[PDB]
RNA sequence: UAAUUGCGAUAACGAACGAGACCUUAACCUGCUAAAUAGCCCGUAUUGCCUUGGCAGUACGCCGGCUUCUUAGAGGGACUAUCGGCUCAAGCCGAUGGAAGUUUGAGGCAAUAACAGGUCUGUGAUGCCCUUAGAUGUUCUGGGCCGCACGCGCGCUACACUGACAGAGCCAGCGAGUACUCCCUUGGCCGAGAGGCCCGGGUAAUCUUGUUAAACUCUGUCGUGCUGGGGAUAGAGCAUUGCAAUUAUUGCUCUUCAACGAGGAAUCCCUAGUAAGCGCAAGUCAUCAGCUUGCGUUGAUUACGUCCCUGCCCUUUGUACACACC
């Protein structure tokens, strides 16, 4: 169960586009990203946000490089 | 015969050509102090109990 | 309370049945009986003598319970396996004659009648409620 | 103007295009006052042809499976003979259409 | 190895003198020490069921067991 | 009413077997619990369950459904389980006359009895044997225990003129104490005896 | 009106459903009693519901169970469970759900294949099964 | 990590195929849109039994009500989410919840470079060579491809009591079907049996069809004897298909009653509704399945690993090999 670059490159961009506008919450992130993008898949779109939701977990304590926001 | 029971604290990889063995690390549930190696046949978990026929062979690693 | 037929166990009130119509002693029989053989599967005849009688009243038993019925339906219900020899084993159907004719002859009884309107045979309105006096003989033996 | 309950049944391989069919062949008739029953969903009909896949029997036996789908969705109203006419037109490319009576 | 099919006097007092021991009788018991055939001893099991000797514990179409009384 | 009287006798009291209560277990040693289930019983052993996923999941079912099981091999008997319950039922019966203990008391002693402690294992010497003598984990000691009692009786049972039914009830009341006649002490000393001598 | 809900059980391809109703303890299978629609010795797979939850807990229900398709063992484990989802479902819907929980943790406890259904079905394959054919040489 | 899948280190930076994504299918929805070619409740008429007020069936309703079960559309649903323990990171192990937690399960498609792989007997795809009116063209009669001291491979039926035989009980799923001539076939009568005759339904969720299949379950007979286990071999008779049945096309009745007691050295397949057991449908088809492609019923033992054998992928290293350890 390792993700491929297609769902960590597409995570790390909506990340620093829209910070505040999405949450910790994975409910509510799955209808934040299907708003602000462009997915064909519904399986595809699970599986960014459970990314996404994932690193600002971590990003509650401390940055991390490769990560940068307003 | 003084038959001794031992119970698995450890499991410490598969040994064997095959696999099919593998070794553990027993207490002896009478003197806690001791400690020793054994090599066991079947599947294995943590807090199991063996039984020993001979307690003085020990196994290589 | 009341009971019916599906009230009792079949192979009791099969064989309870079968010594109904021992006490009232009129079936015909067409002399087929000690030289069929019930069906092209097998190779023996039935052991029990009084097998024409045991198998006509299991017959009319599930007529009671199906809403038409025909011989073809009846020949390939009391059907199975045939022993071919070193080839595999099919499925293959009873004898004709043997069902056909032991509900001709259970016509003139007044059990069941015809059904000409759309086919097959169903049962009549005092041959229902026979079957079902019996089924007291039963349920209250215990 | 003697009603005769028509009804009327269609068929294609496609299951996108006969649906919107259907929309607005109801929506055709439901605003005229017509009254309507709905549009029954009969059993897909799938049929499969299997082969061997070499053409001289060299090698490994592989073989593949094609397949064809076909859907009713027939549908049924109660209008006069005349106006049917006019209420089945423009109908796109896929689907086929048989009308009957049923007087 | 064969047995007998008829059964004796030389047989049946072994029946009634030794029965009122036995734990369990079956079709293969009768066979074993009686030196008889499985169709007698099936005869002989519902003959002397009636007689009041043994009770049954269960019936079926394949084994039967009776027991002391 | 809804329920035969048969079974009205025993909703009043604890729930048990058709016959036999799993109270009353016994007390004889060690090592061999938390393998053998009996703590949620069971009506008939029947039943379609989800052992065969995980490692230890198996180890958590009755014995009886473990024993059932294994009665049914060789070709002929797979899938007919229903004959294998049939069976077990008969055999228990054929044991209580025999001996006032409850079938199950007999049953749990005969594989707690048949299972070996020691066996050799297989390490290559380019073409000889260098039989080591390891131990056995209490998993395959249950494991092997099933299949020696249920081969036994298969074997008897075959053209001859006993029935499987008592040729499984005499060998759990053998393999009970050091009967020694039976098939499962008989290879399961040989196993031990071949053990020591590669020590 | 008349208190009545209607729950269903399946198997592999045993379809179960049953319509209980506000009666008086009498539960019937396909028109016969329980006494009948069973294997001999599979009856016993039918009455734990009964006994786990006891004999008074069934003293105004009526139930009516029609079942096909399938095989023998699968139909039998196809009514045992509507049986158990027949006295949870009205319970909840005309009575406290006190019992209804209560029911749901004690039937669940002994077993939770009684509520809950076992997903298994066959696989296609292109030499039987799951094994290929016999091999000349390797 | 299932993966050149990622975290990262970096004389390299940025990209293109393959993997993944994706498509079909199997599991969930008492929520939406619905349905007499799919069902239920209800209401009439009506039957039996207790009689109660009941219980079990029948026939009708076409705007009486409804969609749990059946059906196919639009969408929802799993992301490893939450919790605990390792780690800087990517990640891994266990538990709870849940229809579902191996990539959820099983498939389809699938890169660069190659082989003197197979096919001229699929093709009115094709070069060259050959014969072309005593034809290698085409067509009609007859025969052969099946001929049997022997060796080898893919299968079928068995060596029985966990069985055979006799009566009764009684449960599936995927599919196929009528022409310029009858294709699947219900019902009725005759017939030991296989079959025969007369009305009739269905171009098909409408009729055959609930395809009430087999194993299996209950009650009996036989009793360890190659015997009622086993059905090879062979005689006679009665039938169907076709223009034609001998070297028997196949089917039915009576009689004949072989070898074969779990199989040597060797050797193949397989991890959950899976192995094995058993049957059904389709393909070829006037008739003939012991074969293949699919479907359901019953339903386990054992591992959750290692590189010892037979092989595969990457790196360091040696070479007198390059048709490359044959
Ligand atoms: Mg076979
Ligand atoms: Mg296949
Ligand atoms: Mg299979
Ligand atoms: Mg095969
Ligand atoms: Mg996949
Ligand atoms: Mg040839
Ligand atoms: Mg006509
Ligand atoms: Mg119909
Ligand atoms: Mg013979
Ligand atoms: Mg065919
Ligand atoms: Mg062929
Ligand atoms: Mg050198
Ligand atoms: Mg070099």
């Amino acid at each position: 169960r390792v993700r491929t670059k297609t769902v960590k490159k597409s995570a790390k961009v909506i990340i620093e586009k829209y910070y505040p506008r999405l949450t910790l919450d994975f409910e509510t992130n799955k209808r934040v990203c299907d708003e602000i993008a462009v997915i064909s898949s519904k399986r595809l779109r699970n599986k960014i946000a459970g990314y996404t939701t994932h690193l600002m977990k971590r990003i509650q304590r401390g940055p991390v490089r490769g990560i940068s926001f307003k | 015969a003084p038959v001794k029971f031992v119970k698995v604290t450890r499991v410490l990889g598969r040994t064997g050509s095959r696999g099919g063995v593998t070794q553990v690390r027993v207490e002896f549930m009478d003197d806690t102090t001791r400690s020793i190696i054994r090599n066991v046949k079947g599947p294995v978990r943590e807090n199991d109990i063996l039984v020993l026929l001979e307690s003085e062979r020990e196994a290589r690693r | 309370g009341g009971v019916t037929v599906r009230d009792v166990d079949a192979h009791k009130f099969v064989a309870a049945y079968a010594a109904f119509l021992k006490r009232q002693g009129k079936l015909p029989v067409p002399g087929w009986v000690d030289t069929v053989k019930t069906g092209n599967a097998k190779e023996l005849p039935p052991q029990d003598i009084d097998w024409w009688y045991i198998r006509a009243a299991s017959v009319a038993r599930h007529v009671y319970l199906r809403k038409t019925v025909g011989v073809g339906r009846l020949r390939k219900v009391h059907g199975s396996a045939k022993n071919r020899g070193t080839r595999p084993s099919h499925h293959v159907d009873a004898s004709g004659s043997v069902d056909r004719k032991i509900m001709q002859a259970l016509e003139k009884i007044q059990v069941l009648e015809k059904d000409e309107e759309r086919g097959g045979r169903r049962i009549t309105q005092q041959g229902q409620r026979d079957l079902d006096r019996i089924a007291q003989t039963v349920a209250e033996a215990d | 103007p003697k009603v005769h309950k028509i009804r009327i049944t269609l068929t294609s391989r496609k299951v996108q295009s006969l649906e919107k069919v259907c929309q607005e062949l109801i929506e055709r008739a439901k605003n005229k006052d017509l009254r309507v029953k709905g549009p029954v969903r009969m059993p897909t009909k799938t049929l499969k042809i299997t082969t061997r896949k070499t053409p001289c029997g060299e090698g490994s036996k592989t073989w593949d499976a094609y397949e064809m789908r076909i859907h009713k969705r027939l549908i049924d109203l109660t209008a006069p003979t005349e106006i049917v006419k006019q209420i089945i037109i423009n109908i796109e490319a896929g689907v086929e259409v048989e009308v009957t009576i049923a007087a | 190895a064969q047995h007998s099919v008829i059964l004796d006097k030389a047989t049946s007092d072994k029946l009634y003198k030794d029965v009122q021991s036995y734990r369990l009788v079956t079709v293969a018991t009768l066979v074993d020490r009686l030196k008889i055939n499985g169709a007698l001893a099936r005869k002989c099991l519902k003959d002397l069921e009636e007689k009041g000797l043994i009770r049954q514990v269960v019936g079926h179409s394949k084994m039967k067991i009776y027991t002391r009384a | 009413d809804v329920l035969p009287k048969e079974v009205l006798a025993e909703v009043g009291s604890v729930k048990l077997f058709n016959r036999w209560s799993y109270d009353d277990i016994e007390i004889r040693d060690i090592s061999l619990t938390d393998y053998i289930q009996i703590r949620a019983p069971v009506y008939i052993p029947h039943s379609a369950g989800r052992y065969a996923v995980k490692r230890f999941r198996k180890a958590n079912c009755p014995i009886i459904e473990r024993l059932t099981n294994s009665l049914m091999m060789h070709g002929r008997n797979n899938g007919k389980k229903l004959m294998a319950v049939r069976i077990v039922a008969h055999a228990f019966e054929i044991i209580h006359l025999m001996t006032d203990q409850n079938p199950i008391q007999v049953a749990v002693d005969a594989i707690v009895n048949c299972g070996p402690r020691e066996d050799s294992t297989r390490i290559g010497s380019a073409g000889t044997v260098r039989r080591q003598a390891v131990d056995v984990s209490p998993l395959r000691r249950v494991n092997q225990a099933i299949a020696l009692l249920t081969t036994g009786a298969r074997e008897a049972a075959f053209r001859n003129v006993k029935t499987i039914a008592e040729c499984l009830a005499e060998e759990l009341i053998n393999a009970a104490k050091g009967s020694s006649n039976s098939y499962a002490i008989k290879k399961k000393d040989e196993l031990e005896r071949v053990a020591k001598s590669n020590r | 009106s008349v208190q009545a809900v209607q729950v269903f059980g399946k198997k592999k391809n045993a379809t179960a459903v049953a319509r209980c109703v506000q009666g008086k303890g009498l539960i019937k299978v396909n028109g016969k009693p329980l006494k009948l629609f069973a294997p001999e010795i599979l009856r016993a797979k039918l009455y734990e519901p009964i006994l786990i939850l006891g004999t008074d807990k069934f003293a105004d229900v009526d139930i009516r169970i029609r079942v096909a398709g399938g095989g023998h063992t699968s139909q039998v484990y196809a009514v045992r469970q509507a049986i158990a989802k027949s006295i949870v479902a009205y319970y909840a819907k005309y009575v406290d759900e006190h019992s209804k929980n209560l029911l749901k943790q004690e039937l669940i406890q002994f077993d939770r294949s009684l509520l809950v259904a076992d997903p298994r079905r066959c696989e296609p394959k292109k030499f039987g099964g799951r094994g290929a054919r016999a091999r000349f040489q390797k």
